[PDB]
């Protein structure tokens, strides 16, 4: 293990709204850049680098995409873990050091719809479960695959339709990152019912930060992700499958 | 070397692992979130109105020999919700117990 000394953190006393009540986690440990730290508090990983508690200032995520799998995933501080990926890593420069933001070259539905046609900006966010894109472009996407709107930019797909959906490929660093329908759709469950949620949600993030696409857990689950603060880059390799 | 932090997966929607804050460590589950930059956990001094606090782990600074007070108020707004409280300083262990 590791002990990061002299870490400034929040003792939460109010959490209005409902989203924290039934969440599985007690809290959040942010791993983006200091630029977006509330009150300019030096982040855990920055404090870790300054205390030289790892040799490589990088950190990596494997996230399992079978919900019943053990382990559920792994965060490797200061390294990458070969157990969880196949082949070699391909890297992209960070474009704005705030979020882990990268240039996205395009998004292509295999049946021909192209979004982000001339390139756009994306963030690589382990704390977002779904892929996120602008409302209008996601609406077109969802129409191309036959999904229907649910609520708050989410969409559902009949489960029996999934296996025949088109693949969706994101282009990053000039390489194609394919997502099969099984990759980009999720089982959801409530009160004994099972349904299939589309893994793309529509949300407009206003300027000056936005617009931004988000590469969430849908993406990171298929592509093991390395976050490199030494070289301000993000790496992807195909995850164990 | 590299430190492994195993994570749990809930429903392909929430991924989280255990950390410690304090001496000795008080354990908490957290999202390791590449879309934000702050650490926080629920306080034992959370308001009675904070229903989420009732069923989550609470940091008690009185039980930590490494705690250093700060007290500056903070507010954070995420896409999926908001919260506020006050800052503190302590030792953070990853994992909670290694
Ligand atoms: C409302 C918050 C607190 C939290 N939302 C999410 O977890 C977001 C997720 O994307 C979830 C994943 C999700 C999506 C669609 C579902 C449909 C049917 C059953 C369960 C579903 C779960 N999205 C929503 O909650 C949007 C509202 C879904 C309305 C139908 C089910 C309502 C009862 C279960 C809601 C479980 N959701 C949550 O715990
Ligand atoms: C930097 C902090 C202050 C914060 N970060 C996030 O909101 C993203 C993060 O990954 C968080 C991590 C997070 C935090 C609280 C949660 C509470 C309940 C359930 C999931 C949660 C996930 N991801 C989301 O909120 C889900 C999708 C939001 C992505 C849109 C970001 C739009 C900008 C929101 C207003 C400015 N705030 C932020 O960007
Ligand atoms: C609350 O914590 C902050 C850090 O998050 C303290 O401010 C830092 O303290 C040292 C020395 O006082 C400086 O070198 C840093 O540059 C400060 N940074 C920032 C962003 O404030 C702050 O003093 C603490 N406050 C109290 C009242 O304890
Ligand atoms: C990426 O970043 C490094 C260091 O900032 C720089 O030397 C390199 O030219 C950049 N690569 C590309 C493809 O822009």
């Amino acid at each position: 293990g590791v002990k990061v000394e002299r870490q400034v953190f929040g003792e939460a006393t109010k959490q209005p709204g409902i989203t924290f009540i039934a969440a599985k986690f007690d809290g959040i440990l942010g791993m983006a850049y200091p630029r977006i730290s509330v009150n300019n508090v030096l982040p855990v990983f920055d404090n870790l680098m300054q205390q030289k508690l790892v040799d490589q200032n990088i950190f990596s995520f494997y996230l399992s995409r079978d919900p019943d799998a053990q382990p559920g995933g792994e965060l490797m501080l200061g390294g990458t873990d070969s157990k969880y990926y196949k082949g070699s890593l391909s890297y992209l420069n960070v474009t704005r050091k705030a979020y882990w933001q990268v240039h996205l070259d395009q998004v292509e539905v295999a049946s021909g719809l192209t979004l982000c046609k001339e390139g756009c900006e994306a963030i690589v966010d382990t704390g977002t479960s779904l892929m996120v894109g602008p409302v209008d472009e996601v609406r077109e996407l969802q129409k191309a695959i036959g999904a229907v709107p649910l609520i708050q930019g989410e969409y559902m797909i009949p489960c029996e339709k999934v296996s025949t959906l088109p693949a969706i490929t994101l282009k990053l660093g000039g390489k194609g990152y394919k997502l099969s329908p099984e990759d980009y759709t999720l089982k959801v469950s409530q009160a004994g019912k099972t349904l299939c949620l589309s893994g793309f949600m529509g949300m407009d993030i206003p300027p000056p930060s936005g617009p931004l696409w988000i590469l969430g857990d849908v993406f990171i689950g298929r592509y093991y992700t390395v976050f490199d603060r030494d070289n301000n880059r993000v790496g992807f390799a195909e995850a164990a499958r | 070397g590299p430190i492994p932090e195993v994570l749990k997966n809930y429903m392909d929607a929430q991924y989280y692992g255990e950390i410690g804050i304090g001496t000795p460590p008080q354990c908490f589950t957290v999202v390791f979130d590449t879309g934000s930059s702050n650490l926080w956990v629920p306080s034992i001094h959370c308001k009675l109105l904070d229903i989420a606090c009732w069923i989550h782990h609470k940091y008690n600074s009185d039980k930590s020999s490494t705690y250093v007070k700060n007290g500056t108020s903070f507010d954070i707004h995420y896409g999926s919700g908001s919260l506020s409280g006050y800052l503190s300083q302590d030792t953070v262990s990853v994992p909670c117990q290694s």
